[PDB]
């Protein structure tokens, strides 16, 4: 479970990535971690 | 309409 504002997307790339676009976050690390 | 992917 993430904090609010994080879009957890699963791309055909085969990788999970966390999208918080205020600033435009695309990160490998769970922001809850 | 398009988000960016992570570079690994």
């Amino acid at each position: 479970e993430l904090p609010e504002g994080y879009e957890q997307r699963t791309t055909v790339q085969g990788q999970v990535y966390f999208l918080h676009t205020q600033t435009g976050v695309s990160t490998w690390h769970d922001p809850r971690i | 309409s398009d988000p960016g992917s992570p570079f690994q």
